[PDB]
């Protein structure tokens, strides 16, 4: 019942350039409880070989974790990041925003 | 401003006997080491370069306790459950945050011990290292149990002596690490928003460490409340990123500058689009 | 060095 909505950051290691490998992060944090499951997407499809790191939480107890993949933004395929969390009905989907 | 913590979580397993644990410590902030309950063979292991210093018989000790923290967090977590009058049919989680900091003189500055039920603060050793602060009810049955017990003498004295024994000796092996700073990049790109209105964002990337501070000013005066500034999120190398960006009026943007502070700045930077 | 802790449980 203790339940937090997880903030979702998705975004580029490195400065974005059409047409160079880069590697593709979805930071989900400030979320509990700690059961997550998150799905790194291009065009709507499950990206393969999807690296996830450890889980931690922060100094005021909410979970955070990272989630990344190997990437080649481009003009017209598009990234994002799909969360299932229980303090949602339903899972979130954020898009990669190269301006963010 | 050194410091060392192991943030632990312990998450019941409905139906199981044993709960998952999850320990990571930290140095300055950075992971040193780890240890997850749920490994083909738990055992605590180094998350830090200068951590392959230790030899075997550190890791095999560290690994014991674990197993002595996994039988405590059960425990706690069944009796957690009565205080609440919780069926055991759902998942629960039980934290603790432990360590010490130090001053700019060296000696201990303050020693830390709270624990969080369900992510909610649930009790905390105050900084006397002597009381104790419940948050409700049910950790006032606690507080008074340990008051009686006299468990807070054995917190203490672990961060006034091994907490602050150990962080020294982390902070003089891993030292070319910690004490290295990795100064921002940074850069202003400019964005449409809305009719006669456009966006300045200032970005600041690939730093070490995390702390950082980013401001936007109009005319002499930082844009305090008129600033998106989003939280510092990991590169994935080791290394951070973090932008703030303002609004402003098509064909003014000129007139805003951004600032950059950063511990591997000696002098904040300056920039503009 | 990590804790560990008192005998006490909560």
């Amino acid at each position: 019942m203790i339940q937090k909505t997880p903030q979702i950051q998705v975004y580029s290691r490195h400065p974005p350039e059409n047409g160079k490998p880069n590697i593709l992060n979805c930071y989900v944090t400030q979320f509990h409880p700690p059961h997550i499951e998150i799905q790194m997407l291009k065009n709507g499809k499950k990206i393969p070989k999807v690296e996830m790191s450890d889980m931690s939480f922060s100094k005021d107890w909410s979970f955070y974790i990272l989630a990344h993949t190997e990437f080649t933004p481009t003009e017209t395929d598009t990234y994002a990041c799909r969360v299932k969390h229980d303090s949602m009905a339903e899972p979130k989907t954020v898009y990669w925003d190269r301006d963010m | 401003p050194h410091s060392m913590r192991y943030f632990e979580t312990a998450v019941s397993r409905p139906g199981l006997e044993e709960p998952r644990y999850i320990s990571v410590g930290y140095v300055d902030n950075k992971e040193f080491v780890r240890f997850d309950s749920d490994a083909e063979n738990p055992r605590y292991e180094p998350r830090a370069p200068w951590m392959e210093q230790e030899g075997p018989e550190y890791w095999e000790r560290e690994t014991q306790k674990a197993k002595g923290q996994e039988q405590w967090f059960r425990v706690s977590l069944r009796n957690l459950l009565g205080y609440y009058n919780q069926s055991a049919g759902g998942s629960h989680t039980l934290q603790q945050m432990s360590g010490c900091d130090l001053g700019s003189d060296w000696r201990l500055l303050r020693g830390y011990l709270q624990f969080a039920y369900e992510g909610r603060d649930y009790i905390a050793l105050n900084e006397d290292l002597k009381t104790w602060t419940a948050a409700d009810m049910a950790a006032q049955i606690t507080r008074r149990k340990w008051e009686q017990s006299g468990a807070a003498e054995h917190y203490k004295a672990y961060l006034e002596g091994e907490c602050v024994e150990w962080l020294h000796r982390y902070l003089k092996n891993g030292n070319a690490t910690l004490l290295r700073t990795d100064s921002p990049k940074a850069h202003v790109t400019h964005h449409p928003r809305s009719k006669g209105e456009v966006t300045l964002r200032c970005w600041a990337l690939g730093f070490y460490p995390a702390d950082i501070t980013l401001t936007w000013q109009l005319n002499g005066e930082e844009l305090t409340q008129d600033m998106e500034l989003v939280e510092t999120r990991p590169a994935g190398d080791g290394t951070f990123q973090k932008w703030a960006s303002v609004v402003v009026p098509l064909g003014k943007e000129q007139n805003y500058t951004c600032r950059v502070y950063h511990e591997g700045l000696p002098e904040p930077l300056t920039l503009r689009w | 060095s990590s804790l560990e802790n008192f005998r006490a449980y909560v």
